[PDB]
């Protein structure tokens, strides 16, 4: 009969096979992640092979239904998410050359021999704490001269192959294929282009520039004292002094750039050690915070099946904090919890991922995901943003009751957050504008290094301590660049992280600035949030955003409001020093 | 009223409620079972208070009145489903179970009983025995069973009797495992049905009977029917035990 009615039947037949093969693969992956032994790798590969071959054949079947006749707009989304040819459109010969390139890049980055020192924790510890001008220059140049030198010829072939693969799938370039996640079509009034993402990414960064210029001049003016005569007040910060190998996070600069040194912060590790928290109470406190904001309880199987404490030396397991959703109503958390405030925060973060995965369990198989790629981490972060305010720790038994707070503490806190949040936005924006320019073809193959260090000085204000010719490949050192991952998810996660927080702090009727707003004991805010967690991917992300914040586009105004006291204090501190930088001064 | 009498059939054999509920092998939902229990005195209060049931609901019958009532026959339909679809076992519901598997009428006079059975009938690696119909041309009339394996011709081309593109086999098998959620865990369901006809009552109990008195204006209970009047030997209610006809006259 009609294509729409025959398609609804095909998808009814599909979801039933898919749910069971997916769960059979997730269980076999969990078994190896908790028991890192032999024979488990083979079951991991077999369960990941049957799923891949079944999905490949079912995707070959999906094509036979033309997509113009279908008008439902839900079956439209499932068939769109299924009919994508992916990389198979490339010929047989070049698909193994491309996968060989990918394998070689991952291998050449994972095993880097600097002599002999590897990366973790060989060069990372030198770069993060040496505080010697030349030792960290050797530890920087060595990596940029070995791992970046062995990846130069390969990335030139990776670019052209991925470009032809993206051109075959009706996109313009691989940059467009990446950009195509933030695309909504057919819903009148809510449409979004793939040319629209380049915009708004520029009219939001050109609106956050003043806070970054004042944070930069404060960091430079506080870094001039440590390294005596190597930094100049007009010039930019050399690249090896930014507290990280790639200068991605400025957090390690907080050991020097303390506004008020004497006052400490709210370290509550001793409070939990005193009361003998048994590495399980933390998750119960998280569950009670979620129960109080209004959402449903934890499923029973979570408590028995999940591994929440390292099994010891007899059983070894890789334990990077993770929340597992295995389908068929099965949820688990994998963490080696230890009694520290850091694990008290990560428990609420992972529990917010678990609470996001329970919401859309009613949706079909292909629509069980976040509205777009930058929504899971915003949800997981706002809960760890609210569960850190001193008022909340005061509500809980720890954090002894009186503890009056003063402003001199809130400036220390805000600057320790600003170095982490508003210091990585011009690096994410510059890196993801370089890769878009190189993929489009704007940067010829003879200007790859000459233009990177002209983006640096104009956007990030970071000069190089030794000039790099055309032969080098600096960006290929980063984990995301060489291993072929997207990077604009971290520019939108930060903005969504604070528009959610403003909207839900408003709905809780809190009065005062946002940096100490709490959400617990406010059922209305929880209902407001669950009204968008429930949709899953079935609705356009502009509609999913409008259900919480009230706008159809991403903004930067709430992020600026969060940092208003810090911005004023910095605007007063810098007046003796300079503001802004100059592109001419280079240390060499 | 001088004296009160209750007259019930003299049948003291217990009903096989231990065989339907504790059956060794429950049957797939698409081909369910039916057992007709007749000529039996059957207690329900102990069944009600067994307290092992996840869901015990009745329709058209009050939960406590059924302990002392007279029906002509009782049926029991026993099968296995997932936990989430138990909601569809009720009059006027829709889904893949109440359309192509088991359809109930609106005027239902029975009681739906359902209890989780994860321990008995789930195992590691999957329990793929319980099949359920997934594709059917038309909805099932109330209390009808279609256990055929016709190849669903979902489109326009003749399917010739083999599957492939657009020809789907209509029976698909449930996957049960011990680690699943509540929504995907196996519930065993028993649906009782009570039917009444003109025939002499056959499921009545339990309730002890009394003597029969005439020429006075007395209260009487024959086979669950209540009345107050003078009963005379011959508006005409047959005595169940001896099968006589006893007339009724207001006092
Ligand atoms: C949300 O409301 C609950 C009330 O149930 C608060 O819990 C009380 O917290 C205080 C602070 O230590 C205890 O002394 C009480 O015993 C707790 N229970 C009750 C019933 O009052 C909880 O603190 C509130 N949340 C916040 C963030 O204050
Ligand atoms: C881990 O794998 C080994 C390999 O056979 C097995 O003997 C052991 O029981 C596994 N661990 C657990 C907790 O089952
Ligand atoms: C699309 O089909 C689903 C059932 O598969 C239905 O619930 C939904 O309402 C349909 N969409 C529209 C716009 O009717
Ligand atoms: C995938 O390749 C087939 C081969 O002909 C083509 O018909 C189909 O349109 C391609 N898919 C897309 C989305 O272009
Ligand atoms: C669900 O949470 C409420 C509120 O704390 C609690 O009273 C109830 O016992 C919980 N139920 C389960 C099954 O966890
Ligand atoms: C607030 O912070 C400023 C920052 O130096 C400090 O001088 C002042 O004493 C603090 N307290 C008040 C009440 O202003
Ligand atoms: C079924 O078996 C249980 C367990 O032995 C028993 O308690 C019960 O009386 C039996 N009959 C019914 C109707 O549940
Ligand atoms: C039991 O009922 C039957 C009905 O046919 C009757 O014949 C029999 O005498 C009764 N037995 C008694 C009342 O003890
Ligand atoms: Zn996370």
């Amino acid at each position: 009969s009609t294509i729409e009615e025959q398609a609804k039947t095909f998808l009814d037949k599909f979801n039933h096979e898919a749910e069971d093969l997916f769960y059979q693969s997730s269980l076999a992956s969990w078994n190896y992640n908790t028991n890192i032994t032999e024979e488990n790798v083979q079951n991991m590969n077999n369960a990941g092979d049957k799923w891949s071959a079944f999905l490949k054949e079912q995707s070959t079947l999906a094509q036979m239904y033309p997509l113009q006749e279908i008008q439902n707009l839900t079956v439209k989304l499932q068939l769109q998410a299924l009919q994508q040819n992916g990389s198979s459109v490339l010929s047989e010969d070049k698909s193994k050359r491309l996968n060989t390139i990918l394998n070689t890049m991952s291998t050449i980055y994972s095993t880097g021999k600097v002599c002999c020192l590897l990366l973790e924790p060989g060069l990372n510890e030198i770069m993060a704490n040496s505080l010697d001008y030349n030792e960290r220059l050797w530890a920087w140049e060595s990596w940029r001269s070995e791992v970046g030198k062995q990846l130069r010829p390969l990335y030139e072939e990776y670019v052209v192959l991925k470009n032809e693969m993206a051109r075959a799938n009706h996109y313009e370039d691989y940059g467009d294929y990446w950009r195509g996640d933030y695309e909504v079509n057919g819903v009148d009034g809510y449409d979004y282009s793939r040319g629209q993402l380049i915009e708004d990414v520029e009219h939001t960064f050109e609106e956050i520039k003043p806070l970054y210029e004042h944070l930069h001049a404060y960091v430079r003016a506080k870094l001039m004292n440590a390294y005596p005569s190597y930094i100049s007040p007009i010039g930019c910060l050399p690249a090896h002094l930014l507290g990280d190998m790639w200068g991605r996070f400025w957090t390690n600069l907080y050991s020097l750039t303390v506004p008020f040194g004497q006052k400490p912060n709210i370290d509550v590790t001793d409070a939990m050690v005193d009361q003998a928290w048994d590495a399980q109470r933390i998750f119960k406190e998280a569950e009670k915070f979620f129960v109080s904001v209004g959402l449903p309880n934890m499923t029973q199987g979570f408590w028995e099946n999940s591994m929440l404490t390292d099994p010891g030396n007899v059983q070894k397991a890789v334990c990077h904090p993770t929340a597992w959703d295995l389908g068929k109503g099965d949820f688990r958390i994998l963490m080696c919890t230890k009694v520290t405030m850091d694990d008290f925060l990560t428990a609420h973060h992972e529990m917010g991922h678990i609470q996001y995965d329970m919401a859309y369990a009613a949706q079909p198989f292909l629509l069980r995901n976040g509205a777009n790629e930058g929504f899971h981490e915003a949800v997981g972060e706002i809960m760890s943003l609210s569960a850190a305010t001193p008022k909340h720790l005061k509500s809980i038994g720890l954090l002894s009751p009186d503890f009056q707070e003063d402003n001199e503490t809130e400036i220390n806190f805000l600057l320790k957050q600003a170095l982490t949040i508003v210091g990585t936005l011009p690096f994410t924006y510059m890196l993801e504008k370089w890769r878009w320019m190189v993929f489009k073809g704007e940067i010829p193959k003879d200007q790859w290094m000459k233009k990177w260090w002209e983006m640096k000085r104009e956007i990030v204000g970071v000069v190089e301590p030794v000039p790099h010719d055309e032969t080098y490949c600096d960006p290929a050192s980063l984990f995301h660049v060489s291993n072929d991952y997207s990077f604009i998810r971290y520019y939108t996660r930060t903005l969504y992280q604070f528009q959610f927080q403003e909207a839900l702090c408003q709905a809780a009727k809190h009065e005062g600035p946002l940096h100490k707003c709490d959400i617990s004991n406010s059922t209305e805010a929880g209902q407001k949030l669950f009204n968008m967690l429930r949709l899953g991917k079935s609705e356009p992300w502009t509609l999913a955003l409008e259900n919480v914040v009230g706008a159809k586009n991403m903004n930067v105004r709430p992020l600026l409001n969060y940092f208003e006291p810090l911005f004023t204090w910095l605007k007063d501190q810098n007046k003796n020093s300079f503001v802004g930088w100059s592109t001419d001064w280079s240390p060499y | 009223p001088t004296e009160s009498i209750v007259r019930f059939p003299n049948i003291t054999n217990l009903c096989p409620f231990g065989e339907v509920f504790n059956a060794t092998r429950f049957a797939s939902v698409y081909a369910w079972n039916r057992k007709r229990i007749s000529n039996c005195v059957a207690d329900y209060s102990v069944l009600y208070n067994s307290a092992s049931f996840s869901t015990f609901k009745c329709y058209g019958v009050s939960p406590t009145k059924l302990n002392d009532l007279c029906f002509t026959n009782v049926y029991a339909d026993s099968f296995v489903i997932r936990g989430d679809e138990v909601r569809q076992i009720a009059p006027g519901q829709t889904g893949k179970i109440a359309d192509y598997n088991y359809k109930l009428p609106d005027d239902f006079t029975g009681c739906v009983i359902a209890w989780n059975s994860n321990n008995l009938d789930s195992k590691v690696g999957g329990n793929y025995n319980y099949l359920y119909r997934l594709f059917r041309k038309s909805n099932l009339k109330p209390f009808e069973r279609d256990i055929s394996t016709e190849i669903y011709q979902a489109g326009s081309t003749p399917c010739n009797g083999v599957e492939g593109f657009n020809c789907y086999f209509p029976l698909q098998s449930y996957g049960f495992q011990p680690t699943n959620g509540v929504g995907y865990q196996p519930y065993r369901v028993v649906v009782l049905s009570f039917e009444l006809l003109h025939a002499p009552a056959t499921v009545c109990g339990p309730k002890k009977s009394t003597n029969l008195v005439k020429n006075k204006c007395v209260n009487f209970n024959f086979n669950g029917l209540t009345g107050t009047g003078v009963l005379t030997e011959s508006d005409a209610v047959r005595d169940p035990q001896t099968l006589e006809i006893l007339d009724i006259t207001p006092c």
